[PDB]
């Protein structure tokens, strides 16, 4: 009755110890693939306004040929 | 129930 | 000892909080300069009220209390309003820019920049106290702060304070007074994810605060300064087992023991009686046998479901004021004549009653006549799935084309983490099903 | 918290100039820059769209720009022309001749690194900035070229900013104009990836509205901008005021725009005079009163936005915005429940004693993007007019992505417009 006393109390640690375990883990993985994420998207934003920054260059580089003839 | 000494 | 540490989180939130504090304060005889004339345990005291307010050797009562919002616009309020000098200003938490009623603002993008600072001062009030009870945590479903950062607090508190009791009061979606389309979706998110970190949660339908509000008081079209002065109320009625203490008296958590069978299975139905205009009480004395009768009346329920039509898994009755055990003992033997009210077959049939013979106060200017004993019923039934159900409804229409989808996937959030947050309201729900069910 | 604001070309200094000339008075600001109101519900969020200089001055915080001069000195010799600050006035002189490639890739480009300097100026100020809304013509070349570069310049600096447009679409009914169906859609092209929210604001019902409703025997510039104030005004009270619903750019678009590229809002006015909550709230879901020349009954509400101004009963207003619901059930979509929001402000705007400001995301709208398509492509078939542009350096496959990026958000709004509920 001992023996079984104590596996009792050291489970109930191991259980709340683990469930803070868990808690902690899957709350760091869903904060960093967020981080992730939303960087991503702010990067393919700047990336497409940075492709219509040369576009308007090889406007202003196609006018440049025309004006000169 | 309600039951105080 | 058994301190109670309540957490603001958001406008509704705060608001909510600041109605109750008010409140508290004129049951216990506390002034708005935190001084109490009662109390002659100056700068400690061991009192049943200690386990919501801390004194200080000015004599000054505190709010075991934080208020939390990312946006000061609310909270600024209360850091100029009438019960300015109760709090301490580090108790008074603000941002700069709101979670724009987005539940991923209010997870990750806006919260993640104050979730440390907020620890650090709940962390703070939880050194203060001699042996802490648990947290109270006053949230809506619909806002970006009160959906969002709620999850990220809870998840949070899970892992600093391990097991200790968080429960909640929730404010449920209505459309009379909705200020975002895509309640719905944050309503969801943060159920899911808070369902696992919460040991007890109150569902407030502010659909059924407002129809109480323009039924019972006369009200034409009800405020928020309404619905909280009615909420405050039932707040008080559930914290009053906490504040108070006589011989009659039964602890929350022993009501928090017949309430939740299942861990999954905690949210109780609040059903709050007597609501009564000054105009219809005067003349008027409703009796422990009146208001008892009262919490069956689905009128006077605090989420809009039929428990008729569901199966009750437990009954508590935290009676307050001018209750004596004779009175209610026959009141109940009336209603287990005069209704049916069924039980599933693995619950027992008793009804749990606490009193608290300190009488209902009400706040200045309010609505709600001063009654000499008014009653709030727990119940366990599984018609609280309804309002799950018609949440689930309105997520399932919008997401089936993805609207408003993309406001969330831009700040971080998955398709997954949607589909995944319905699924497991879909669980729970058939787990509300299932525990209906006879056995064999 | 603020707003950056930003008028740009002849017809978006215009409504820019005549926007500040109204809300400055309903907030009790003088052409001087000084407060001399009553209600301190002024004065509560007058932060949004002023700084507070030195001597307690209120100052727009706007950015006046244009490729010539001509409209620009007439807003600063205007009734208000001080109040603004002068170093945010920003024009060139080489002007565009209503060429929308002068105004993006030429005549623009080299003036528009000196308006962006201007905005980091006053973005840098800001305590909490939101974002920023513009005012700008779509048939023109300066506030439809520049400006859509302009919105492009600063989104890769402000990326997670609210860009919101006040965009108005050119008719034949107000400019003889002949090239006005080629800028239209090649800034149209620009919004519908660049912009967040974008009223739009359409001359053939403004015209339609001062000649047909209003009686106007021969309506003037004027005439049509006294609706755009009073619409504009309407549909920022809710930034402008103590409120709860929309209080701020990005919780509107949040509400109102449920698709990131279906964001082109059809505003309303009531009333339309230039009188019963019931009245009001009819008139306001009335073709007639609509500031886009589209009858909404010929399409279905994704979201919308109403604001009631003035004194008045909020029951009524609850229990009449729910009946137009109701008896108009059909023309909302099933698919997005509680569509529809009502703010009310105790404060009136000036002259009026209560109004109702419209503001719905309608797929009715796609009815102005396919009057400026036939507009567009009639002369585009035939390749006409394409030197003025090509000249420029522009290319003539830039019109085709720009015409069949248009015929998309179309066949979008049309999409959801047939959608239905399991
Ligand atoms: N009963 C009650 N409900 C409120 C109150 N204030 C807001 N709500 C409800 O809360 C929901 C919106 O969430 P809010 O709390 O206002 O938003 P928030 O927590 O501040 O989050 P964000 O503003 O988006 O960052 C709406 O459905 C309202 O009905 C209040 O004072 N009392
Ligand atoms: N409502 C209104 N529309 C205008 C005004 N001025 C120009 N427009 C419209 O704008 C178009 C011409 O663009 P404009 O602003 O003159 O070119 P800009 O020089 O680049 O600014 C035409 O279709 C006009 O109908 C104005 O004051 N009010
Ligand atoms: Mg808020
Ligand atoms: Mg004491």
């Amino acid at each position: 009755k001992r023996e079984h006393e104590r596996e009792v109390i050291q489970k109930a640690i191991e259980e709340n110890n683990n469930f803070i375990k868990m808690a902690k883990e899957k709350l760091a993985q869903k904060m960093e693939s967020n981080k992730e994420n939303r960087e991503a998207h702010l990067a393919a934003m700047l990336e497409r306004l940075q492709e219509k920054d040369k576009h308007a260059e090889e406007v202003r580089k196609n006018k440049e040929l025309k004006e000169e003839a | 129930x309600v039951x105080x000494x | 000892m058994r301190e109670c540490i309540s957490i603001h989180v958001g406008q509704a939130g705060v608001q909510i909080g600041n109605a109750c504090w008010e409140l508290y304060c004129l049951e216990h005889g506390i002034q708005p300069d935190g001084q109490m004339p009662s109390d002659k345990t100056i700068g400690g005291g061991d009192d049943s009220f200690n386990t919501f307010f801390s004194e200080t050797g000015a004599g000054k009562h505190v709010p075991r209390a934080v208020f939390v919002d990312l946006e000061p616009t609310v909270i600024d309020e209360v850091r100029t309003g009438t019960y300015r000098q109760l709090f301490h200003p580090e108790q008074l938490i603000t941002g700069k820019e709101d979670a724009a009623n987005n539940y991923a603002r209010g997870h990750y993008t806006i919260g993640k920049e104050i979730i440390d600072l907020v620890l650090d001062r709940i962390r703070k009030l939880a050194d203060q106290c001699t042996g802490l009870q648990g947290f109270l945590v006053f949230h809506s479903f619909g806002g970006g702060t009160g959906s969002g950062f709620t999850s990220l607090l809870m998840e949070r508190l899970s892992v600093d304070y391990g097991k200790k009791s968080k429960l909640e009061f929730s404010i449920y979606p209505a459309p009379q007074v909705s200020t975002a389309v895509v309640e719905p979706y944050n309503s969801i998110l943060t159920t899911h994810t808070t369902l696992e970190h919460s040991d007890c949660a109150f569902m407030v339908d502010n659909e059924a605060i407002y129809d109480i509000c323009r039924r019972n008081l006369d009200i034409e079209r009800p405020t928020y300064t309404n619905l909280n002065r009615l909420i405050s109320q039932i707040v008080s009625s559930i914290t009053a087992s906490l504040r108070f203490d006589g011989a009659l008296n039964v602890d929350l958590t022993e009501f928090q023991t017949n309430l939740v069978p299942y861990p999954r299975i905690h949210f109780p139905l609040a059903t709050y009686a007597p609501v009564i205009s000054a105009e219809k009480a005067y003349h008027e004395q409703l009796s422990v046998a009146e208001i008892t009768n009262a919490c069956f009346e689905p009128a006077n329920q605090m989420v809009k479901c039929d428990p008729r039509h569901g199966k009750y898994m437990a009954c508590c009755l935290l009676y307050r004021g001018d209750v004596v055990p004779k009175d209610v003992n026959a009141a109940i033997a009336t209603i287990k004549t005069k209704r049916s009210i069924q039980f599933v077959d693995w619950c027992p049939t008793g009804f749990k009653v606490g009193i608290n013979y300190q009488p209902p106060t009400v706040v200045p200017g309010g609505d709600l006549a001063k009654v000499q004993r008014a009653v709030c019923m727990l119940s366990n039934t599984t018609a609280i799935a309804e309002a799950w159900a018609r949440l689930d409804h309105k997520f399932d229409l919008m997401y089936a084309k993805r609207a408003f989808v993309h406001w969330y996937v831009g700040e971080g959030m998955e398709e997954g983490e949607f589909s995944e947050a319905r699924e497991d309201m879909a669980a729970l729900e058939k787990d509300y099903e299932e525990v209906g069910v006879d056995s064999v | 918290r603020e707003i950056v604001h930003i008028q740009a070309g002849q017809c978006g200094n215009q409504i820019g100039a005549k926007f500040w000339e109204v809300i400055s008075d309903e907030h009790g600001i003088d052409p001087t820059g000084s407060y001399h109101g009553d209600s301190d519900l002024q004065l509560e969020r007058i932060n949004v769209y002023y700084n507070e200089a030195t001597g307690n001055k209120y100052v727009p915080r706007a950015i006046l720009v244009d490729l010539e001069p001509g409209t620009m000195d007439s807003v600063r010799s205007g009734p208000f022309g001080q109040i603004f600050r002068p170093d945010n006035f920003v024009f060139g002189q080489s002007g565009a001749g209503n060429n929308w490639a002068k105004g993006h890739y030429t005549e623009g480009a080299e003036l528009v690194d000196s308006v962006l300097d201007v905005v980091r100026k006053e973005s840098e100020s800001c305590d909490c900035l939101q974002g920023f809304q513009l005012t700008h013509s779509l048939g023109g070349g300066t506030g439809s070229g520049m400006g859509t570069l302009l919105i492009s310049k600063i989104r890769e600096e402000y990326p997670d900013r609210i860009m919101n447009t006040f965009s108005v679409m050119p008719s034949p009914k107000v400019s003889d104009t002949v090239v006005e169906p080629y800028n239209a859609t090649l800034s149209v092209h620009q919004l519908v990836e660049n912009t967040d929210e974008t009223y739009c604001i359409d001359n053939e019902a403004l015209y339609d509205i001062c000649f047909r409703t209003l009686k106007l025997t021969t309506p003037t510039y004027g005439d049509l901008n006294h609706l755009v104030s009073a619409t504009m005004s309407g549909v920022t009270t809710c930034l402008r005021f103590p409120g709860q619903l929309n209080a701020d750019l990005r919780k509107l678009a949040v509400n109102m725009v449920p698709f990131p590229r279906l964001h082109f809002f059809m505003p309303g006015f009531a009333p339309l005079t230039s009188l019963t909550v019931p009245e009001l709230t009819q008139q306001m879901f009335d073709s007639k009163n609509m500031m886009a020349a589209c009858d909404p009954r010929h399409g279905r509400y994704l979201t919308v936005a109403a604001i009631f101004r003035g004194r008045m009963s909020m029951k009524e207003v609850d229990e009449q915005m729910l009946n137009v619901q109701n008896k108009n059930s059909s023309y909302f979509v099933e698919w997005i429940p509680n569509n529809v929001k009502t703010a009310v402000c105790d404060i009136p705007p000036r002259g009026l004693k209560m109004s109702a400001t419209f503001i719905g995301n309608s797929t009715a709208i796609q009815e102005l993007f396919k009057r400026i398509s036939e507009q567009f492509t009639a002369m585009f078939r035939r390749k006409a007019f394409l030197h003025w542009y090509t000249g420029e350096g522009m290319d003539e496959m830039e019109f085709t992505e720009a015409e069949s990026n248009m015929n998309d958000l179309v066949s979008e709004y049309q999409q959801y417009q047939d959608a239905t509920a399991d």
